[PDB]
RNA sequence: ACGGGGAAUCAGGGUUCGAUUCCGGAGAGGGAGCCUGAGAAACGGCUACCACAUCCAAGGAAGGCAGCAGGCGCGCAAAUUACCCACUCCCGACCCGGGGAGGUAGUGACGAAAAAUAACAAUACAGGACUCUUUCGAGGCCCUGUAAUUGGAAUGAGUCCACUUUAAAUCCUUUAACGAGGAUCCAUUGGAGGGCAAGUCUGGUGCCAGCAGCCGCGGUAAUUCCAGCUCCAAUAGCGUAUAUUAAAGUUGCUGCAGUUAAAAAGCUCGUAGUUGGAUCU
């Protein structure tokens, strides 16, 4: 039961900085963006039911 | 001993199942249609409608010629007709159970401001109300959830101190005209 | 031993209706059994019946129209107030359109609709639908 | 079968009251023996002093070494082994310091592959383990 | 515990004072007097909450200490003085007189009376006893002891006394057909004609009363206060004549009044 | 842009020798108008000097159009000094409160409690 | 375990809770005994003993915050040694005095209500929308938006003025002067295998570190760990630990079960208990 290895993986993981991005809207505007993307935009869906984060 | 009052009441109820697709899609449809801020406004209108339906049901269980049923049923029907969610022609307890959540969301000041042409969109209506550009009768109303009555429907004006219905230019216009 | 002859009568009627028979023989008869059968028959559920008189305790032959789904007794006979009647109908009846709870009230033995018409609560005898 | 009589209320009540003692949750919550055996004594959290660091081996189907600390509670002096949740978080804990320890989420039951451990460390040296983990706060000097 | 209490919590006060809960912790604890704590009206409540002549209790104190208020013809400087049923309140400076009469909702109405009617009041007698060398006595609901009463006056009858002299002027017997008022319970404030009395020895009697519009109600005998002989009252009744309206007719009248008046 | 002063309720209170009213103030584009201006307007309206008029409790409605408050018009200045609260008189400048504090008075009283005789008047 | 009014889901029925502002009771460190008084076995009264504890010149003297504040201690666990009698009332010999009752207050996310963090282009675009004559072509008619080229209008967060408010005051409200283009005036908390909404994308790690309420993931191509990006759930709020309710028809009165899953006593009498046939106009 050696405690020598503790935080080894969090220690040896390469440190990648967070990229600077445009701030996201909040409140009613974020909900409006969600509603427009999911119910007003019909182009992406031809009827195959793909997930919003499908990267394949 | 204090001279205060602790009578408070939560105005909504959280759904039993946090993640079900049909409810999420329907509530997002409602938010997008009526320009609401979060799911809590949908749940608040849902809670109002559910309380109304519960009262109507408990009245409908009573005797038809029951004095309490008659009195409270007429009171509830008058309250629903007054805000314009129920037609005056169909004023019976059984027509209450036919009401939907959208009948109540149509009576918000946001919806009435967008529908009367005072705003370009429902979100423009919300920001117009929140920015003190709208008055109902002679009173400036600042709450988008203001449930407009039937008698105050024709009195939603564009205020008198706002540049849109008043005539004093705002901060930005004054500053930019001052740079001419 | 045999207690609650009404329970036996109603169980026999129910069992004979399940089997698809046209007549059922009920014994022993009683005043409450006759009143329950009369309430059933006024509503068209059971049709005519005949009381056989043996000199000790009658038997009843009941014609059976195929209209009856279930007749049951409630034991013990709970005292039911007019404000608790709706809960009993929700517990016992298939819907609010058909089905009756038979109460015994000081105004006699009748169904729950009549008991509400006469503004009487009583003791629950049974139900039929 | 059960008794159905207008005067059977006492029998039904007494039978229900006697049969409730055959319910595990009811007996646990009303006998009071599980309360005296609880190191927290009915409390949600407790403060203890870290006696040593220990690594407990995971249960058989999977292999790992779980970084725990043996702590002694201040209220009653009882000895407790508490899991230090995240990685590297055992390095945030020093021997002989105060830690706030909560339950593991199963109401006195062992959680996951950690054997015989039902407590976890929440704060060490009056700063939360999450603030130390995320770098929002540093260990006091 | 340990002797009498001197405070009254505002929420423990009688509900017919129509006090609100956010004003303060306390209600004016009515002082001891001719009327009970739960069925009286403190002078401060009448002068401030009802008549709105004062905004605070200090202004009520100023009004009362200016010796402007007369209850039953006597100047009363106590602002928590318990004024009760049939008590006459006369304010000479403003030249108005009030009689404390229950309205049909069980609350003391602001009932203005003429100065001629402010010279007497009706008192229900509570007991008749003989004492001190065979001298008959008479105790009223007003805690007044009147010596040498008429031998025909018995318990539960109401006498009429002149306030200036404090002597019995007339009396009404307790009998069927006589008009009465209910001074306690669910039917408190209602006016009707006594139709039947049921006697229950060792317990409370029950008196049955019928309104002018034929509504029949009942209450205990202690709650009955006969107003006049027959169906006519000896005192002036409030705006409502003792008729209790059901909520349906109340709403109908309110809606009709809203429609007619603009 | 002209301030309008109205009086919703009105009662002649001969018991306290005053006229009580609720006051409506119309200042659509102005701030909450000062009590001195309201007193001047009420003096002009009710034909009396403004030093017998005491106004208080002015709350401006949301939006900024109307302000509602209460007002008294006493028969004479003497009756005003007799019947008004001391703080309203101080607002008009007719009264001045003690410059001491509750702590100081309480401690002085408790120190006085520790001595007997004329010596009580020798502490502070 | 102070009792009750009452509080936490609504199928119906229930299960828990109620130290806590209202009512009743009790107690003033623990017991006990009293004086005065209408009323006390009173403790911001007294007299003892017990346990603590203050000053002392060592002879003696003085104590009782489970009142308001504040300390220490205990702890997972709880605020200022503030202002005032202006309100509500109470007390007094009293219209006048007093009240840490009570009312009012710069860091209270217990909890509850309302409610910002944005609203409107020419433009290329993947588009579609009333007979589109053309896959090479009117798409501010209706809408979405990769945007290192745009534009004016709106407003409150904030800072300040006017003392509205109030017992001097802060706060909300009101009016003025500044106050928005990464409107940097920059929303977070937990997740992305399933239960359960949302990536078998990339890098590192290689049964280690760790994750994981449960099933499981990790043993060099990890959908689960450590991270980047992207995605979604609620949102000024989210996570966690406990107690508790529903889910639990897994305590079943409604309404469970007992051949083999846990289960009917080896058998039979038997008192209490529970239940008890027809029949009276």
């Amino acid at each position: 039961g050696s405690l020598a290895r503790a935080g080894k993986v969090r220690g040896q993981t390469p440190k990648v900085a967070k990229q600077e991005k445009k701030k996201k809207k909040t409140g009613r505007a974020k909900r409006r963006m969600q509603y427009n993307r999911r119910f007003v935009n019909v182009v992406p869906t031809f009827g195959k039911k793909k997930g919003p984060n499908a990267n394949s | 001993p204090v001279a205060r009052s602790w009578v408070c009441r939560k105005t909504y109820v959280t759904p039993r199942r946090p993640f079900e697709k049909s409810r999420l899609d329907q509530e997002l449809k409602l938010i997008g249609e009526y320009g609401l801020r979060n799911k809590r406004e949908v749940w608040r209108v849902k809670f109002t409608l559910a309380k109304i339906r519960k009262a109507a049901r408990e009245l409908l269980t009573l005797d038809e010629k029951d004095p309490r049923r008659l009195f409270e049923g007429n009171a509830l029907l008058r309250r629903l007709v007054r805000i314009g969610v129920l037609d005056e022609g169909k004023m019976k307890l059984d027509y209450i159970l036919g009401l939907k959540i959208e009948d109540f969301l149509e009576r918000r000041l946001q919806t009435q401001v967008f529908k009367l042409g005072l705003a370009k969109s429902i979100h423009h209506a919300r920001v117009l109300i929140r920015q003190r550009h709208i008055r109902v009768r002679k009173q400036v109303v600042n709450i988008p959830s203001f449930i407009v009555r039937l008698d105050s429907q024709k009195h939603i004006d564009f205020s008198l101190r706002s540049p849109y219905g008043g005539g004093r230019p705002g901060r930005v216009k004054r500053k930019n005209a001052k740079k001419g | 031993v045999r207690m609650n002859v009404l329970a036996d009568a109603l169980k026999s009627i129910n069992n004979a209706e399940k089997r698809g028979k046209r007549q059922v023989l009920i014994r022993p008869c009683s005043k409450v059994i006759v009143r329950f059968l009369t309430v059933m028959m006024k509503h068209g559920y059971i049709g005519e019946f005949e009381i056989i008189d043996d000199h000790r305790a009658g038997k009843i032959v009941v014609n059976l129209t195929g209209r009856l789904n279930k007749c049951g007794v409630i034991s013990p006979r709970f005292d039911v107030q007019l404000k608790d009647l709706e809960k009993w109908q929700n517990n016992l009846l298939p819907s609010r359109q058909f089905g009756f709870i038979v109460l015994t009230t000081s105004a006699g033995i009748m169904d729950h609709e009549e008991a509400r018409r006469k503004h009487t609560g009583g003791k629950i005898l049974g139900f039929f639908f | 079968g059960k008794c159905r009589g207008l005067r059977t209320a006492r029998k039904l009540r007494s039978h229900r009251r006697d049969q409730k003692w055959h319910d595990k949750q009811y007996k646990k919550a009303h006998l009071g023996t599980a309360l005296k055996a609880n190191p927290f004594g009915g409390a949600s959290h407790a403060k203890g002093i870290v006696l040593e660091k220990v690594g407990v081996e995971a249960k058989q189907p999977n292999s790992a070494i779980r970084k725990c600390v043996r702590v002694q509670l201040i209220k009653n002096g009882k000895k407790i082994t508490a899991f230090v949740p995240n990685d590297g978080c055992l390095n945030f804990i020093e021997e002989n310091d105060e830690v706030l320890v909560a339950g593991f989420g199963r109401k006195g039951h062992a959680v996951g592959d950690i054997p015989g451990v039902r407590f976890k460390v929440v704060k060490v040296a009056n700063v939360s383990l999450l603030a130390l983990y995320k770098g929002k706060k540093e260990r006091p000097r | 515990a340990r002797g009498p209490k001197k405070h009254l919590k505002r929420v423990a006060a009688p509900k017919h004072w129509m006090l609100d809960k956010l004003t303060g912790v306390f209600a004016p604890r009515p002082s001891t007097g001719p009327h009970k704590l739960r069925e009286c009206l403190p002078l401060i409540i009448f002068l401030r909450n009802r008549l709105k002549y004062a905004l605070t209790g200090d202004e009520v104190k100023k009004i009362c200490m200016q010796r402007f208020i007369k209850i039953d013809g006597k100047v009363r400087t106590d602002i928590t003085y318990p004024a009760g049923f049939m008590d006459v309140i006369s304010i000479d400076k403003t030249g108005e007189n009030f009689r404390l009469i229950y309205d049909t909702k069980g609350r003391f109405a602001v009932h203005r009376i003429t100065p001629e009617e402010a010279k007497y009041k009706l008192c229900k007698v509570r007991k008749i006893f003989v004492g001190t060398k065979g001298i008959p006595h008479l105790v009223t609901h007003d805690a007044r002891t009147i010596r040498y009463p008429d031998p025909l006056i018995k318990v539960n009858d109401t006498i009429q006394i002149d306030l200036e002299t404090g002597k019995i002027t007339d009396f009404i017997k307790f009998d069927t057909g006589n008009l009465c008022m209910v001074t306690g319970g669910a039917n408190l404030g209602r006016i009707g004609v006594i139709t039947n009395r049921e006697r229950h020895p060792g317990s409370f009697d029950v008196v049955h009363v019928k309104d002018a519009n034929g509504n029949s109600f009942a209450t205990r005998l202690s709650n009955i206060f006969v107003i006049g002989k027959g169906n006519k009252p000896w005192i002036s009744l409030p705006r409502g004549k003792g008729i209790r309206l059901t909520i349906a007719e109340e709403r109908d009248k309110r809606l009709a009044a809203k429609q007619s008046s603009g | 842009d002209t301030v309008t002063i109205r009086t919703r309720k009105f009662m002649t209170n001969r018991l306290l020798q005053r006229k009580q009213m609720v006051i409506d103030v119309l200042h659509p584009g102005k701030a909450t108008v000062p009590k001195t201006e309201i007193r001047e307007k009420l003096a002009k309206m009710y034909k009396t000097t403004p030093d017998v008029i005491f106004v208080f409790g002015f709350r401006t409605h949301f939006g900024g159009g109307k302000t509602t408050g209460f007002g008294m018009i006493y028969d004479s200045l003497d009756y005003a000094k007799k019947n008004e609260p001391k703080h309203r008189l101080a607002r008009h400048g007719l009264y001045e409160k003690k410059k001491t504090s509750r702590k100081q008075r309480k401690e002085r009283k408790n120190r006085m409690k520790k001595v007997r005789g004329t010596a009580k008047a020798n502490v502070g």
